[PDB]
């Protein structure tokens, strides 16, 4: 509103516009719908309906996030201004204390200030009092829930008024949510329209990814060869294959169904061809261009592989040595969590148990720096640093204890993995 | 370069605290740690150094003598503009309250406040901020020392000025959970019986020359013209045998000598001669007594009545009596070490009946008694000290050692050693 | 003479990297980590990418050093291009880091050329309004210890900046820097679809040659500012070249133990500095001997040199306070049971030969310095509350240790008494009571 | 705690002071500044009215953060020790370093309704 | 009384019997090892001659030198056949090498060597079992049935009846417990 | 466990090396192919398999196969018979079945 104006500075000195800078734009998540289309008209059929006739109802939607839901309502509202009505967006969780969405109703009626206890007595006053038009979102459900559910017991008992100019739409997280935290006097003004939205599938998920590839898929850049810049020297062009792209979806919509996660895997993977095309020939940042398939066979796996494994071999000799320590106690005693001290006792014992071999040269440096002055330590050099630095990786979780011998550890990742890397 | 300054022991460790503080902040790392356990001068040590470095500029807090972080961000916030008025009197000053921070967030507001005004320096100086017992504070926790910890980065790094820090800690557990941070640190190590002795002696020679307890007993015996030099040999023959004859009770403290001299020094005083200030042994020989006794305790014979005694004498009973022998032992017809039982009530009642010399029934005085035993703290309960009343669970039990029932059943003439049988 | 002198100016500034932006070194084992940093942060200002990321290692990783390292290296060219805002996860709630970004936001306004007034979610709502929305400002989060955010209980603030990706007009960019390795499970659902899911993971030493080519690079001046810096340069290598040097011999028991740069890099600050001439700091680094004499004082009063540092005595109570130690179960024992067997002790020393038996009111002033040297423990004490209100809740508890008295109070043991007997030394008279 | 007993005791001096006298913090804050804030100085009193009832710990750790405020030379201190009975029992439940802090100058001064009556 | 035993047990992995098999197949890549010779390894008949030289020409004597470390090498096994065995393998230490006199790091290796040739909750619980049973039997004897049972009876870790079987065999022949009879179960 | 007999030993490798030289010396040729080792394989499995009575354009083809029936079936034969007159073994495509069941197809 205001500070946009300030937001705004002057000297823009000519950004390399490449070959794949104008496929993030549209590659945004911005900018009639495919998947949900006849489900959109359920929402606007329900509400046209009370919109046209001065009543007030309620509409229930679910599913899991990523599904247009957040997109869907919006589209509704979007074109009802061509055709009486105050646009909300009482989000839950931009609420800080879950009382405060009682101060933006009271604000977005006349423009007051007022208490959550002072604005929902006039609220209730609005509600039952004015003679004969309020569109407000519920969203995210699952933060205004929490307390003693006395907040959601208001939000709709003002529905249930027959002079209340208001139309409510609940977004939530799961339908199970009027059955599993909610009181069945809620669940009765809940009603039972109960509109579920599944996933995405598949061939939606091409459907949807092409939408935004409207007017650039296959078309034609304007380059000049010296600095990488495209204009929408050489005229190139850039084609998407469509079967890296089918692979995307086959995989989204098998895992999640999430539009979000269909369309960052692409964004991903488009900026994996950004720096291999600027490794060849450098253009820096002041004959026919693809995306291979071999792309988001990359960035598809990105999503899932890890490196603890890998940071457990690039550790320190000691961090092996203690994780090789504790998984000897949980194969002698079966136990799973040992106590503290038994580790000392057993790092100890792990010394002389192999015979006279490098192992002295450790065994000489594993009680002292070198140094034959100071010398005859009891714990070995740095043990509170490599439990410390166990803990704050997340690998190991050590309960608290003032003791530093019975204090229990318990292992976090899963112990096989922690052989199994052990092996390396 | 600085100027270092030279201590007793302190040899390696004036080094590495001139090495690791500059005038310049750029040589100077960030945050450090003094470690080391009460009894070794680290408030002494620094403050030495600080004496003999005037080019610097030292703020001083004391967290000992605050009871919280909440007050020790308004301790930090109130002086530095206070330290800074008396730096640079000519910059003008948009003056804070410091009373309004409350919150961690608030202090680097704060700071973004004050330090914006002196931009206009000519070279970056450095400021030494000095807090004094870190572990002490009475409300600590882990999260609190990190969170100064990391003060400095959320300071705008290019300012004329460059807020750094000093942390004087002990209880080197308390060290071990955050040596992953890697901070800088200098331990203190403790002291030999030598140089507990050592530091003892030119520290004490100040105040025990010169004492008016020696200057009284200067004139009231015939004085010899005795040097100053042969008040320091008596006062170092003093130390050199008080270390000696007390070290294994006091270990290796500094404090806990600096006032066990403060006591057995005029009674050492009395018991000199005129012919002993030349004849030293012989006058520990005289004033013996004091050498192998303590004398800092300041066994009572207990003010309760007699009814309230055999109060007392039934309550012991069950720190190892339990119900399934007592009823046979006690018919009207070792745990001396361990921990105590808990009672009931009315169990009390039921050995106070046998117990005592059909010749009593009121028990009106006998249940006064119990509350003013409650008053005295010899018998607690084990929950809250609010509903212990009504009769709801609430079980009872001793805090007496045996000794002292021990005394206070002979004194009531009754015997007690017959009952407690291994 | 100064250039001595000021050869010490220019080292100890370059182990610190204090220096000038243009010579700040990165060591080799990371350079590639940089550039893709780079790519990700220099196409976020210039290119106006809305892209988040997530950094992620153990602490003294360089982490926030390779961050500023990046805004230094654009604050030079890229002056009123972008504004920073920095938020750590340990000096912010979940609440006043609301007004941590309001705040840190109007005073960059006066630096680019009524926003914090009203309450806390009244000023929420109008930095959403300021940043969902000639050339538009971007704006760079810096984020350190952004797992505390990601708590279970509300995740707000995660859940607003992550959507500022999706629809903000305003380019902005996100840098979460933690250490807990799954940060993604930590995540609920409904922020992980926000999160453009990439993450990076930090380097660490993986070969003993790496950090020995980071060193060199780490001590080398390459400027010309002294005298002796031709000479200095070339004592650095012989040194380092030669595996049967000190030097090249301790640097190797810091890849052992440690493997992490700056705990090596901290050691050599006092012996840089130690030296007055040039000549002695030649032989300093040829010897190495203060090395020794440093990793002495680290060592000096952990657990060890707690224990040397004591009288006989104070030996005494400990060693029968482990002896009672080993005849329970749960190894608890009370004051009794150690001044009892402590009695006997005593009293088989003078029968096998002249040793003062102390009393009981004393013992107890040495009994106060024991506990305090953590020698001993309370038998179920949690020592430290991790977080404020958890303290805050302990605190008001009034205890029921404290109501039974001090004899009494069953502490447990800290060290075991087995290990007594590999400290000790054979040649004090208690050598026979360490075993049993 | 040692907390509120610190805060709610330099709240009951504070009001005293102000009503002697014709926006501040309730911690030792004051009491350096008590030459300044109300001219002349300062010399309070400690009825601790039921003494063997608190934890002492928390008595022994109080203590210590009074021994703090030694060093300013215009403030004396002076305790009053309300005791039931049973000394001895005090001498052991405290810090034995308190005691060589406590044993300066003590005064055993006994009060009682029936003394030889 | 043995000299010495060896644990050659391969305990299957990576990075190991790939390269088993990547050296079974090099001289399968060849039709025929002439390739042999150019590397660092001795011929038969120069290996025979020098060993043949050293048994008969060397006739090194145990000094007391070594007196220290062979001490703490035989406390380690105690906390006299195994000194007689390591004083030999000493001995062969200083045969090899053309020495006359032993030296002070020949037994270090020894030692090594004896300490990486060689490198019970099941039977407990059993035991265990077998005790309870045997209580609540009035000291009668367990039925297999029963044992197999009870050990079954807990699903954490799966004694199975084969393993059972076994353990069971394991104890009886380690004469702790004694069973009889083909189809029945003795405690 | 209760249907297994034995373990993986060097000398049934050999013999593996054996029956594939064997194969190579009934084609007559001078050289052990791809065709031997992967038949071996079979024949050793299949030896036991009675008690119970390279890889993008082999996915590609799975995908024209698909294009038909939609079929996702788990053992092949009708499959596999495309693939062999192209040029490709028979353990390329053993690989293919396994590798992809990670795409869940
Ligand atoms: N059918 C669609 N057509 C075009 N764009 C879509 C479609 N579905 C989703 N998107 C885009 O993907 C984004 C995903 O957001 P939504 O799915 O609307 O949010 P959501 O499903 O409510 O998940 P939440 O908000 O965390 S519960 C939308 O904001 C659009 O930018
Ligand atoms: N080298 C020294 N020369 C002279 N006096 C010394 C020396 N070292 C220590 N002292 C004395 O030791 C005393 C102990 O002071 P402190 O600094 O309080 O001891 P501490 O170990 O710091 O305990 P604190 O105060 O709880 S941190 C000082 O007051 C000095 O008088
Ligand atoms: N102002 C600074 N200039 C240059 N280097 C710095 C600065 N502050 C810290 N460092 C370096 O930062 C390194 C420590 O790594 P950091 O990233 O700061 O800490 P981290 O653990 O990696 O991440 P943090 O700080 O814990 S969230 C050390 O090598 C310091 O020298």
């Amino acid at each position: 509103s205001r500070f946009e104006n300030k937001l705004k500075t002057t000297q823009k000195h000519q950004i390399v516009e490449t070959i794949f800078s104008k496929v993030k734009k549209q590659l945004n998540s911005s900018y009639y719908l495919p998947a949900r289309e006849n489900e959109f008209a359920s929402i606007y059929l329900s509400a046209y309906s009370a919109i046209e006739s001065d009543s007030a109802t309620t509409i229930y939607v679910a599913g899991t996030p990523g599904v247009g839901k957040t997109l869907t309502v919006r589209e509704v509202v979007k074109e009802l201004l061509s055709s009486d009505f105050l646009y909300v967006e009482i989000n839950g969780l931009k609420m800080v204390k879950p009382t405060d969405c009682y101060e933006t109703l009271w604000n977005k009626v006349s423009g007051e200030r007022l208490t959550w206890a002072a604005s929902m007595e006039s609220l209730e006053f609005y509600f039952k009092r004015v003679p004969k038009t309020i569109v407000v979102l519920l969203d995210e459900l699952d933060a205004m829930v929490t307390k003693s559910q006395d907040i959601m017991y208001n939000f709709f008992n003002w529905t249930t008024y027959e002079n209340a100019k208001l139309i409510v739409i609940a977004v939530a997280n799961t339908m199970d949510l009027p059955e599993r935290q909610l009181g069945n006097k809620i669940t009765s003004r809940i009603g039972f329209t109960r509109i579920m939205f599944t996933g995405y599938t598949h061939e939606e998920l091409k459907n949807i990814i092409d939408l935004r590839l409207k007017g650039l898929n296959d078309s034609f850049f304007y380059v000049d060869t010296k600095t990488g810049n495209a204009i929408l020297v050489r005229k190139v062009r850039l084609r998407m294959s469509a079967d890296a792209i089918e692979i995307a979806s086959r995989k989204v919509a098998s895992v999640s169904g999430d539009a979000r996660r269909a369309l960052k895997v692409c964004k991903r993977a488009a900026e994996i061809a950004e720096k291999h095309y600027m490794a060849k020939h450098g253009y820096g940042y002041d004959g026919v261009q693809t995306v291979h398939i071999t792309h988001v066979m990359k960035a598809l796996n990105e999503t899932l592989n890890s490196h603890v494994i890998t940071f457990m071999t690039r550790l320190s000799f000691t961090a092996k040595l203690f994780i090789y320590a504790l998984l000897n106690l949980m194969k002698k005693n079966g136990s799973q969590e040992q106590e503290l001290g038994d580790i000392v006792d057993e790092i100890k014992l792990l010394i002389e148990v192999n015979g006279s071999n490098f192992v002295m040269e450790i065994a000489k440096t594993l009680f002292q720096q070198g140094s034959d002055n100071i010398s005859e330590q009891l714990r070995i050099i740095s043990w509170d640093f490599v439990l410390n630095q166990l803990l704050d990786a997340g690998i190991l979780f050590k309960q608290t204890m003032k003791n530093d011998r019975i204090c229990c550890v318990k292992l976090n990742i899963s112990v096989e993995e922690a052989k199994r890397a052990m092996n390396e | 370069n600085v100027t270092t300054p030279e201590v007793a022991f302190r040899e390696y460790q004036t080094n590495c605290l001139a090495s690791y503080i500059s005038a310049d902040p750029d040589i100077t790392p960030s945050n450090l740690i003094l470690q080391g356990y009460s009894g070794t001068g680290k408030t002494y040590t620094l403050k030495k150094y600080f004496n003999a470095n005037p080019n610097l500029h030292a703020v001083w807090l004391e967290p000992v003598e605050l009871v919280s972080w909440k007050p020790l961000l308004q301790a930090i916030a109130r002086t530095v503009q206070y330290k800074l008025k008396t730096l640079y009197p000519n910059i003008p000053t948009t003056d804070y309250d410091p009373l309004q921070v409350e919150e961690p967030f608030l202090l680097v507001k704060t700071l973004h406040n004050i330090f914006v005004q002196y931009e206009s320096l000519q070279e970056k100086t450095c400021l030494f901020l000095i807090l004094d017992g870190f572990d002490s504070l009475q409300d600590l926790d882990a999260a609190l020392f990190n969170k100064y910890i990391k003060l400095n980065e959320l300071l705008p790094k290019d300012s004329k000025i460059n807020i750094k820090f000093i942390y004087t800690m002990l209880e080197t557990s308390f060290l071990q959970r955050y040596s992953t941070h890697c901070i800088p640190t200098v331990m203190f190590p403790r002291y030999n019986v030598d140089e507990v002795s050592t530091i003892l002696v030119m520290s004490r020679c100040g105040e025990l020359m010169e004492d008016s307890c020696l200057r009284k007993r200067i004139i009231e015996e015939q004085i010899t013209d005795c040097t100053d030099d042969q008040f320091q040999n008596v006062a170092a023959n003093f130390i050199h045998l008080i270390v000696q004859a007390f070290h294994s009770y006091t270990g290796n403290d500094i404090f806990a000598l600096n006032d066990l001299i403060d006591f057995k020094w005029p009674k050492y005083v009395s018991r000199i001669t005129k012919e002993n200030i030349f004849e030293p042994l012989a006058l520990y020989k005289s004033a013996i007594k004091l050498f192998l006794s303590t004398d800092d305790n300041l066994s009572q014979t207990y003010d309760l009545s007699i009814i309230s005694k055999y109060l007392l004498i039934a309550s012991y009973i069950c720190s190892y009596l339990e119900p399934r022998y007592d009823a046979s032992i006690f018919s009207r017809k070792n745990p001396r070490y361990l921990q105590p039982s808990l009672f009931a009530i009315e169990r009390l009642l039921a050995i106070f009946q046998a117990i005592f010399p059909s010749l009593m029934k009121a028990n009106i005085e006998v249940f006064q008694n119990l509350s003013e035993l409650h008053t005295l703290k010899l018998i607690a309960t084990t929950m809250n000290k609010n509903i212990d009343y009504l009769s709801p669970k609430v079980r009872w039990k001793v805090n007496v050692p045996w000794e002292i029932i021990k005394e206070i059943s002979e004194s009531v003439h009754f015997n007690i050693s017959d009952y407690f049988s291994d | 003479d100064p250039g001595f002198g000021s050869l010490q100016r220019r080292l100890l500034q370059q182990l610190y990297g204090t220096l000038p932006t243009d010579e700040k070194i990165i060591f080799t084992y990371l350079q590639d980590c940089q550039q893709e940093i780079d790519r990700i942060i220099k196409q976020s200002i210039i290119q106006k990418e809305s892209h988040s990321v997530i950094l992620v290692g153990p602490r003294q990783s360089y982490k926030t050093y390779l961050l500023d390292y990046e805004l230094s290296l654009l604050q030079q060219s890229y002056k009123e291009q972008f504004i920073t805002i920095r938020l750590n996860g340990f000096i912010h709630s979940e609440q006043t880091a609301i007004n941590g970004i309001a705040t840190q936001l109007e005073q960059q306004l006066q630096k680019i050329h009524t926003i914090s007034s009203g309450s806390l979610t009244e000023v929420f709502e109008k930095i959403l309004l300021l940043l969902d929305s000639i050339t538009k400002i971007t704006v760079v989060f810096i984020f350190d210890e952004i797992d505390t955010f990601a708590g279970p209980v509300r995740q707000t603030l995660l859940y607003n900046l992550f959507d500022m990706v999706e629809h903000s007009r305003v380019p902005v960019c996100i840098f979460g820097c933690t250490t807990k390795l799954n940060i993604l499970e930590y995540l609920e659902k409904r922020v992980k679809s926000r999160f453009s899911q990439r993450v990076i993971y930090m380097p660490q030493i993986q070969n003993l040659d790496d950090m020995v080519d980071a060193v060199r690079n780490l001590l080398t001046v390459r400027s010309e500012i002294s005298p002796w810096v031709s000479q200095w340069n070339e004592t650095l290598e012989k040194e380092l070249s030669d595996p049967r040097s000190n030097l090249n011999r301790h640097i190797r028991m810091n890849f052992e133990t440690f493997r992490s740069l700056p705990t090596l890099k901290n050691s050599i600050i006092p012996l840089v500095a130690t030296s007055k001439n040039f000549g002695s700091l030649c032989t300093a680094i040829k010897s190495c001997s203060f090395l020794d004499i440093y990793n002495k004082n680290q060592l000096s009063n952990n657990l060890t040199g707690r224990l040397q540092s004591l009288s006989d005595l104070e030996l005494a109570i400990l060693i029968s306070a482990a002896r009672v130690a080993l005849r329970a179960k749960d190894g608890s024992f009370n004051f009794n049971l150690a001044y009892a067997e402590y009695e006997k002790m005593i009293k088989a020393i003078n029968s096998r030969i002249t040793i003062k038996l102390w009393l009981k009111k004393d013992v107890k002033n040495v009994w106060e310095n024991l506990v305090q040297l953590d020698f001993f423990t309370e038998k179920s004490a949690v020592g430290l509350r991790d977080n404020a209100t958890a303290a805050f809740y302990a605190s008001n508890y009034q205890f029921q240790g404290t109501m039974i008295p001090f004899d009494l109070r069953s502490y447990q043991m800290q060290i075991i008494l087995q290990e007594l007997r590999r400290i000790i030394p054979k040649s004090n008279m208690y050598y026979s009571w360490t075993q049993l | 705690n040692v907390r509120m007993m610190l805060r709610r005791s330099m709240y009951k001096l504070y009001s005293a002071a102000d009503a002697e006298e014709h926006d501040v913090s309730y911690d030792l804050s004051l009491v350096e500044n008590f030459k300044r804030l109300f001219g002349k100085d300062l010399a309070m009193v400690f009825n601790f009215k039921d003494v063997d009832s608190i934890n002492f710990n928390t008595l022994d750790n109080f203590i210590i953060l009074l021994k703090s405020a030694f060093k300013y030379d215009h403030v004396k201190i002076s305790l009053i020790f309300n005791i039931n009975t049973n000394l001895s029992n005090i001498e052991k439940n405290l810090r034995q370093s308190t005691i060589r802090l406590l044993k300066r100058n003590y005064h055993k001064l006994d009060v009682s309704s029936n003394k030889g009556f | 009384r043995f000299d010495l035993v060896y644990l050659v047990l391969d305990k299957v992995d990576e990075k190991n019997d790939r390269e088993l098999a990547k050296h079974l197949t090099n001289l399968y890549l060849e039709d025929k090892p002439e390739h042999i010779s150019q590397d660092d390894v001795l011929p038969v008949e120069f290996l025979t001659m020098y060993i043949s030289y050293a048994k008969e020409h060397i006739h090194p004597i145990i000094t007391e030198a070594a007196k220290t470390e062979l001490v703490r090498a035989y406390v380690g096994m105690r906390k006299t056949r195994q000194l007689e065995s390591m004083i030999r393998l000493a001995e062969a230490h200083a045969k090899m090498k053309l020495k006359n006199v032993v030296e002070l790091e020949d037994v270090q290796e020894a030692v090594r060597l004896i300490r990486s040739a060689i490198k019970r909750k099941l039977q407990e619980d059993l035991s265990r079992e077998i005790m309870n049973v045997l209580k609540d039997q009035a000291s009668d004897s367990m039925s297999f049935n029963e044992l197999i049972k009870q050990i079954n009876e807990h699903s954490q870790d799966r004694v199975e009846s084969s393993d059972i079987q076994e353990a069971l065999s394991r104890l009886q022949q380690e004469d702790k417990v004694i069973v009889l009879g083909e189809g029945v179960r003795r405690s | 466990s209760k249907f297994s007999f034995g373990q993986a030993t060097p000398r049934t490798l050999l013999g593996i090396i054996r029956l594939s030289q064997a194969l190579a010396k009934l084609r007559l040729a001078d050289m052990v192919d791809i065709d031997d080792v992967e038949e071996a394989l079979r024949l050793v499995r299949v030896s036991k398999e009675s008690l119970y009575q390279p890889t993008t354009k082999i996915f590609t083809i799975i995908k024209k196969m698909l294009q038909e029936t939609g079929k996702n079936t788990l053992s092949y034969e009708n499959i596999v018979k495309t693939v062999r007159l192209r040029g490709f073994t028979m353990l390329q495509l053993s690989n293919c079945i396994q590798e992809y069941s990670y795409l869940n197809v």
